[PDB]
C-alpha cells in the first residue's frame, strides 16, 4: 500500500449543509491501509469510535466522532471509552489519529446529574496527559470546549488540519449574533458580516491554531508524512509519583 | 480537421451525464467555448468541472429540474450563447423547446420540427413511409368477417405467419399460420372476442417477424438534400425492453441486404428533407426480409459504435451541418473497418428480478484505460452517489478489433478488469452473455435472455477444472495473508523465531462441499493439492492491489478479493462472479464439529427509531415498493435531519407513523412482510 | 502638562475601585463580597503581594476598543501570599467587570501565576466566579481555556490544587476546578453546568431552574462534583485555612507535623 496514494472519494464526503449527516466510518475505511480497521466496543457508546488500524505498516489508533449518532456530541459513556483507550494507546507507545466533528455536549438533566463533568475531565485529562505523537483533522465542526476537549492544538497537539468545510467558534453564529449585538436590532447586516468572516477556518487559521487548510483527497499523504517526522518525538514532565485523574 | 474554420463561439449543452461529457469534449476539440447546467444535486459532477461555464437551474427532481424550459431560457440570455445540443433524452424531440428557443435567433443542432412532428404520429408516418417506396409489413389492412375471407386472404397474401386481428393481439385470433384450419379456428375466435369485447369481427394477416433481430441504420444529412447512410447495427439483447449489449456489423445480412437497406434508408430521410442525424429502425426475420419498424430523429445512446467502424466523429459533424456547412464525405469514402462491441453497464442486482435498480456512493473507481482497443463513456469518478431521481447507468464499454472474436475477447479481458466498489452492478450477467454458446456464433434473437435464462441469473457455473482453478487459488491466498503476517521489524531485545511449516493442510467450504488441500510454498509458486489433484500458481502476490493477476499452470487470471475475516470467510470475483469460501485448517475443522450451531432470527422489516425526534416528512406511500438503501422518512432531532434507510423490499402490512408527528426511541414505524 | 506619576495613582485607584461604586453596591446586595475581599480575608494580614496588576486587554474589534471599557487588571486578581507562615499563590476572579468572563489577558495572567507556583513549589488556591468565555473576543477566548488546562493537567500530583466557586460558573469554566484534586461550594449562591437552564428547555424541555441544575445541594449529594458546601463566603474561607493547614506543599515534601499535647 503505497503512502501517496489519494482519495478522491473524500471530496464530496461532508455535505455542503450543516443540518445533513455522514459516516465518518467511511473516512478512516478510505484512509487506514488497506482499509482494515480492528473497531473496539463497536455496539456502546456509538457516538464516538476508537480503535486500532495501521498506517505505512504502523500501528495507530483512532479516535473519531460520529455525527450519524446524536449529532456527535460528547457524553458520559463516550467520554469513559475514549479516555480508556486514549490512556492504554499513550501508555503502550502508540500513535494517535483523531476525527474531529462535534458540537458540544448533551443537554439535559439526566447528563448534569450523573457527573458529565467528571466525565468530560477524564476525556480532556486523557488527551492533554499523552506523550505519543497525536495528529488532529477538522472535518466540518468544532464549536467552544468541545473544540479545546477533542485533542486541541494548545494541549500540546502535534499537528492539525482543517479540511475547507470546517469551521471553528465558540459557539453557533446565531447565539453569537443575538448575544454581541442586541442592544441595537439588526436585519441581515450583522448576520450576513459575521458569517461571511467567522463561517470558516480563517480566524484560527490566521492565528497559528491550525497547520494548514488541506484538500481531503491528500489527508491520508500529508498523515503519512507527519508520523514519518513524529517518531522521534521525546518530551520532558515534571517528577511525580501518580497524578490524580478526575475519576 | 481544421478549426480555423468560421464555427460557434459558445454551446449552451442542456444535458447532463457522459453526453454531456462527450458532446463537451467534441467542443474542446473543435474550439469552442462550452457551457454546462446542472441540478443542485450535481454541483460536482464531471461535466460541471470540465465546462468553462456551469449555470445551477434548480432542484434535484428532473420532472421539473432538467426540463424548466423558463430557467434554460434565461440561462442562454444571460451566457449569450448561440447555439444548444440537447443531446439525447430530456428536451431533444421537445416542440415547445424549440419554438421558444427560435424567437432569440439561436440554432437548434438537431432536426427540424418538420421530421419530429411527422415522425410522431405513426400513421400519418406509415402512409409517408408507403409514399417513400419503402418496404413495411405486409399485414393485411382489411375486414375479415367470416371464415372464407380469412381462406381467401391467406391464398391472397400467403400463410406462413401468425395472425393480427387489427383492435386486438396477444390471443385475439394470435394463430401459427400454415394452413387454413388455423384461419377458420382464429376467425371464430376473434369474432368471439370482439363480441365481447372489442366489437370489430375483422381479421388481419401481418407477416411474422419470428425470432426477430433488430436492425438500425445511422443517416446523417446536412439541409442541401444530400443524405448518407453509415452502415448498421443490431441490438437484439435485451431486458425490459432495454438494450444491454450491441455491436455494431452484423454477421446476419451480406453487402447486398446492407445496401438494400441503406438505399431504403436514405430515401426515406430524403424524403422527409432531414437534417443532423437520425436511425432507421427495421425487423429481420430469419430469411433475411427487411420491415421498417420507425425513425427516430435523435442522436442514439449507441451512436458510438458505428463510429469505431467508420472513424466518423458524429457529434462534431452535425454541429457543422447546424450552420449549414455542407457535409464532405460521399457515399463511396464510407466503409467498414473492423468489428466493434459495446456493453452498457448499470448500478442494479442482476439476480433479482433480472435488474433492479439500487443505490448507493462508490467506495473506488478504476476503468481498464489501458487495455488495448478498449474506450469508455462513462459520467462518473471516484466517491459519485448514485441517486433515486436519475437513470441508474454506470459507464458504456466499448470494444473494437479486427474481426468478431477479437472484440469479444478484448471484452472480456475489459469486462475482468474494471473496478467498481460501493454499489451492486451487473458485470457478471454481461460476462456471462459475451462467453454464450450462441451468442458466440451468431445466432442471437430478442428473446435471448428470455429462454437462456428461464429461471432467472443464477452467476457462473464452474465447471470442475475452474473449480479446481478456484479453490487453488484461495488457497494460496490464504497462505500468502498467513505468511505475511509474520514479517515483523527488528526488535534487537526479544527476536522473532519464525515459524516453519512445510505444509498447510486446509478444509475449504464452498458452496455445500467441504475440500481437502495441501498447500506448499517455494518462494513465489505455490504447489497445491486438492483431492489428489496437482496445481501451481505464480503470481506478484501484492496484497493490497484491488487487482490480483495470477497464472494457474499456465492459464492466465485475474480475480479480485472483495472481502476477508479472520473467520476464514473470503470473497472472491473470479470469471466476474463472486464465489463467499470458508477456510479453516485441520485443527479448526475438527475442533469446529463439536461448536453448537447457533440458530440466528433476523427481521429486516420492522423499523425502529433509534433517536427520538419529529419526523419532518413521510417519503414512502403504502403499496409501493422501496430499493434497497432508499430512504423511508426523515426524523429531525437537535436541529439534525437524519435518514433513516431500509434494508430489504416488501409489502407494507400498516404504516404507524404520520408527518410532523413526536416519535420516541424504539418507537414502530413501518412493518413489512 | 500632567505627569506620569498622576496617570500611575490614577491607574492604580482605578484597578482598585474595580469596576465601579455601583456595581461594588450591587454585588454586596446580591449576597457576597468582592475579590480584594475575598483576598483579604483568606491570606494573613500584610502577606499579599500582587503580581502584574496593570494588565489592559488587547480586543479593537465590534468596537470595544474605546475608553469606556477599558478595565486594568481585566477581571482577575492574581499573587502570592502566606497561610499561618507558609507560602502560597491565589486568583481570585472578579464578577464586576466585563461578569467576569475569559479574555486573552484574564487567562495570560492566571497562566503566569500557575507557572511560578509549579517553579517555586506551592499550592494554588482559585476563587471561581465567571460567566463563561467572550464573545466579542471570539477563538482568542478558546486558546486561553486551553493553556490554563494544560497547566492543570500538568501540575496534577505535583502541587496540591484548590478550587472555591461563589458564583455561577458555566461554560468551559466548569472544567478547571473538576481537574483540581479538591472542590468546594458556597450554599445558595454557587451554580455548576455545562449548559443553561434556557437551551436544556429550548431541546430537551424540561422546567427547571438554576438551583436544581447546578446547586450545592445537586453537586454535593447527588452528583459527587463537590466535596464540601459552605454557608457563606466567611465561613467558607476559615474553613478553607484549616483545610490549608492540614495539606503540605508539594509531593517533594513529607506529610506535616504539628506541635501536640
Ligand atoms: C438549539 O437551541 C441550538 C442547538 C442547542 C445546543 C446544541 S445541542 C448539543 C451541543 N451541546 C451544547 O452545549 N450546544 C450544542
Amino acid at each position: 500500500d503505497p503512502s501517496d496514494r489519494l482519495v478522491p472519494e473524500l471530496d464530496t464526503i461532508v455535505p455542503l449543509e450543516s443540518t445533513k449527516a455522514y459516516n465518518m466510518v467511511d473516512i478512516i475505511h478510505s484512509v487506514v491501509d488497506e482499509r482494515e480497521f480492528f473497531e473496539i466496543m463497536p455496539n456502546y457508546a456509538k457516538n464516538i469510535i476508537v480503535g486500532f488500524a495501521r498506517m505505512n505498516g504502523r500501528t495507530v489508533g483512532i479516535v473519531g466522532n460520529q455525527p450519524k449518532v446524536a449529532s456527535g456530541c460528547l457524553d458520559i459513556n463516550s467520554s469513559v471509552k475514549g479516555a480508556r483507550f486514549v490512556r492504554f494507546c499513550d501508555a503502550f507507545n502508540i500513535p494517535l489519529i483523531t476525527f474531529v466533528d462535534v458540537p458540544g455536549f448533551l443537554p439535559g438533566t439526566a447528563q448534569e446529574y450523573g457527573g458529565i463533568i467528571r466525565h468530560g475531565a477524564k476525556l480532556l485529562y486523557a488527551f492533554a496527559e499523552a506523550t505519543v505523537p497525536k495528529v488532529t483533522v477538522i472535518t466540518r465542526k468544532a464549536y467552544g470546549g468541545a473544540y479545546d476537549v477533542m485533542s486541541s492544538k494548545h494541549l500540546c497537539g502535534d499537528t492539525n488540519y482543517a479540511w475547507p468545510t470546517a469551521e471553528i467558534a465558540v459557539m453557533g453564529a446565531k447565539g453569537a449574533v443575538e448575544i454581541i449585538f442586541k442592544g441595537h436590532e439588526n436585519v441581515e447586516a450583522a448576520q450576513a458580516e459575521y458569517i461571511e468572516k467567522f463561517a470558516n477556518p480563517f480566524p484560527a487559521a490566521v492565528r497559528g491554531f491550525v497547520d494548514d487548510i488541506i484538500q481531503p483527497s491528500s489527508t491520508r499523504a500529508r498523515i503519512c508524512c507527519d508520523l514519518d517526522v513524529l517518531a522521534s518525538k521525546k518530551v520532558q514532565r515534571p517528577w511525580r509519583k501518580h497524578a490524580n485523574i478526575p475519576l | 480537421y481544421d478549426p480555423n474554420e468560421k464555427t460557434f463561439d459558445k454551446i449552451l449543452v442542456a444535458n447532463r451525464g457522459e453526453i454531456a461529457c462527450r458532446v463537451i469534449r467534441t467542443c474542446k476539440k473543435m474550439g469552442i467555448k462550452t457551457v454546462a447546467i446542472h441540478s443542485d444535486v450535481d454541483a460536482s459532477s464531471v461535466h460541471v468541472k470540465m465546462a468553462d461555464e456551469a449555470v445551477c437551474v434548480g432542484p434535484a427532481p428532473t420532472s421539473k429540474s432538467y426540463l424548466n424550459m423558463d430557467a434554460i431560457m434565461e440561462a442562454i440570455k444571460k451566457t449569450r450563447a448561440q447555439a444548444v445540443h440537447p443531446g439525447y433524452g430530456f428536451l431533444s424531440e421537445n416542440k415547445e423547446f424549440a419554438r421558444c428557443l427560435a424567437a432569440e435567433d439561436v440554432v437548434f443542432i438537431g432536426p427540424d420540427t418538420h421530421a419530429i412532428q411527422a415522425m410522431g404520429d405513426k400513421i400519418e408516418s406509415k402512409l409517408l413511409a408507403k409514399k417513400a417506396e419503402v418496404n413495411t409489413i405486409p399485414g393485411f389492412d382489411g375486414v375479415v368477417k367470416d371464415a372464407e375471407e380469412a381462406v381467401r386472404i391467406a391464398r391472397e397474401i400467403g400463410y406462413p405467419v401468425m395472425i393480427k386481428a387489427s383492435a386486438g393481439g396477444g390471443g385475439k385470433g394470435m394463430r401459427i399460420a400454415w394452413d387454413d384450419e388455423e384461419t377458420r379456428d382464429g376467425f371464430r375466435l376473434s369474432s368471439q372476442e370482439a363480441a365481447s369485447s372489442f366489437g370489430d369481427d375483422r381479421l388481419l394477416i401481418e407477416k411474422f417477424i419470428d425470432n426477430p433481430r433488430h436492425i438500425e441504420i445511422q443517416v446523417l444529412g446536412d439541409k442541401h438534400g444530400n443524405a448518407l447512410w453509415l452502415n448498421e447495427r443490431e441490438c437484439s439483447i435485451q431486458r425490459r425492453n432495454q438494450k444491454v449489449v450491441e455491436e455494431a456489423p452484423s454477421i446476419f445480412l451480406d453487402a447486398e441486404t446492407r445496401r438494400a437497406m441503406g438505399e431504403q434508408a436514405v430515401a426515406l430521410a430524403r424524403a422527409v428533407k432531414y437534417s443532423s442525424a437520425g436511425t432507421v429502425e427495421f425487423l429481420v426475420d430469419s430469411k433475411k426480409n427487411f420491415y421498417f419498424l420507425e425513425m427516430n430523429t435523435r442522436l442514439q445512446v449507441e451512436h458510438p459504435v458505428t463510429e469505431c467502424i467508420t472513424g466518423l466523429d458524429l457529434v462534431q459533424e452535425m454541429i457543422r451541418v447546424a450552420k449549414g456547412y455542407p457535409l464532405r464525405h460521399k457515399q463511396a469514402d464510407i466503409r467498414i473497418n473492423g468489428w466493434a462491441v459495446e456493453c452498457r453497464v448499470y448500478a442494479e442486482d442482476p439476480y433479482k428480478s433480472f435488474g433492479l435498480p439500487s443505490i448507493g456512493r462508490l467506495s473506488q473507481y478504476q476503468e481498464p484505460l489501458h487495455l488495448p482497443g478498449v474506450r469508455v463513456d462513462s459520467g462518473i469518478q471516484p466517491g459519485s452517489d448514485i441517486s433515486i431521481y436519475y437513470d441508474p447507468m454506470i459507464s458504456k464499454l466499448i470494444t473494437y478489433g479486427s474481426d468478431r472474436t477479437e472484440a469479444l475477447k478484448r471484452m472480456a479481458d475489459a469486462l475482468d478488469n474494471y473496478v467498481i466498489r460501493g454499489v451492486t452492478h451487473n458485470i457478471a450477467l454481461l460476462r456471462e452473455v459475451i462467453i454464450n454458446s450462441r451468442f458466440v456464433k451468431g445466432d442471437i434473437s430478442t428473446k435471448f435472455l428470455s429462454d437462456v435464462y428461464p429461471d432467472g441469473f443464477k452467476g457462473h457455473m464452474l465447471t470442475k477444472s475452474e473449480k479446481n482453478q478456484l479453490l487453488a487459488i484461495a488457497s494460496s491466498l490464504f497462505v500468502a495473508f498467513q505468511l505475511r503476517a509474520q514479517h515483523f521489524q527488528e526488535n534487537s531485545r526479544m527476536p522473532v523465531i519464525k515459524p516453519d511449516i512445510a505444509n498447510w493442510e486446509l478444509s475449504v467450504k464452498l458452496h455445500d462441499k467441504v475440500h481437502t488441500v495441501v498447500a506448499s510454498n517455494n518462494g513465489s509458486v505455490f504447489s497445491v493439492e486438492v483431492d489428489g489433484s496437482k496445481l501451481n500458481v505464480t503470481s506478484t502476490w501484492n496484497l493490497a492491489s484491488p487487482l490480483l493477476s495470477v497464472s494457474v499452470d499456465g492459464t492466465q487470471r485475474t480475480v479480485q478479493c472483495l472481502s476477508r475475516e479472520a473467520g476464514g470467510n473470503m470473497s472472491i470475483q473470479f470469471l466476474g462472479t463472486v464465489y463467499k469460501v470458508n477456510i479453516l485448517t485441520r485443527l479448526a475443522a475438527e475442533l469446529n464439529k463439536f461448536m453448537l450451531e447457533k440458530v440466528t432470527e433476523d427481521t429486516s422489516s420492522v423499523l425502529r427509531s433509534p433517536m427520538p425526534g419529529v419526523v419532518v416528512a413521510v417519503s414512502v406511500k403504502p403499496g409501493d415498493a422501496v430499493a434497497e438503501g432508499q430512504e423511508i422518512c426523515v426524523i429531525e432531532a437537535m436541529k439534525m435531519q437524519n435518514s433513516m434507510t431500509a434494508g430489504k423490499t416488501g409489502t407494507v402490512k400498516s404504516v404507524h407513523c404520520q408527518a410532523g408527528d413526536t416519535v420516541g426511541e424504539g418507537d414502530l414505524l413501518v412493518e413489512l412482510e | 502638562a500632567t505627569s506620569v506619576n498622576e496617570r500611575i495613582e490614577n491607574k492604580r485607584r482605578t484597578a482598585l475601585l474595580g469596576g465601579g461604586q455601583r456595581r461594588i453596591d450591587a454585588q454586596h446586595k446580591r449576597g457576597k463580597l468582592t475579590a480584594r475581599e475575598r483576598i483579604s480575608l483568606l491570606l494573613d494580614p500584610g502577606s499579599f503581594v500582587e503580581s502584574d496588576m496593570f494588565v489592559e486587554h488587547r480586543c479593537a474589534d465590534f468596537g470595544m476598543a474605546a475608553d469606556k471599557n477599558k478595565f486594568p487588571g481585566d477581571s482577575v486578581v492574581t499573587g502570592r501570599g502566606r497561610i499561618n507562615g507558609r507560602l502560597v499563590y491565589v486568583f481570585s476572579q472578579d464578577f464586576t467587570v466585563f461578569g467576569g468572563s475569559l479574555s486573552g489577558a484574564h487567562a495570560q495572567k492566571i497562566c503566569k501565576i500557575m507557572d511560578q507556583a509549579i517553579t517555586v513549589g506551592a499550592p494554588v488556591i482559585g476563587l471561581n466566579d465567571s460567566g463563561g468565555a467572550r464573545i466579542q473576543e471570539g477563538v482568542e477566548s478558546l486558546a486561553g481555556y486551553a493553556d490554563i488546562f494544560l497547566r492543570n493537567v500538568t501540575a496534577s500530583g505535583v502541587i496540591p490544587q484548590i478550587s472555591l466557586i461563589m458564583g455561577p460558573c458555566a461554560g468551559g469554566a466548569v472544567y478547571s476546578p473538576a481537574l483540581t484534586d479538591f472542590t468546594f461550594m458556597v450554599k445558595d449562591t454557587s451554580y455548576l453546568f455545562i449548559t443553561g437552564p434556557d437551551v436544556v428547555k429550548s431541546v430537551t424541555n424540561e422546567d427547571v431552574t438554576q438551583e436544581e441544575l447546578g446547586g450545592a445541594k445537586t453537586h454535593t449529594t447527588m452528583s459527587g462534583v463537590a466535596h464540601r458546601a459552605f454557608e457563606n463566603d466567611v465561613d467558607a474561607l476559615c474553613n478553607l485555612r484549616d483545610f490549608f493547614n492540614y495539606l503540605p506543599l508539594s509531593s517533594q515534601d513529607p506529610a506535616p507535623v504539628r506541635e501536640c499535647h
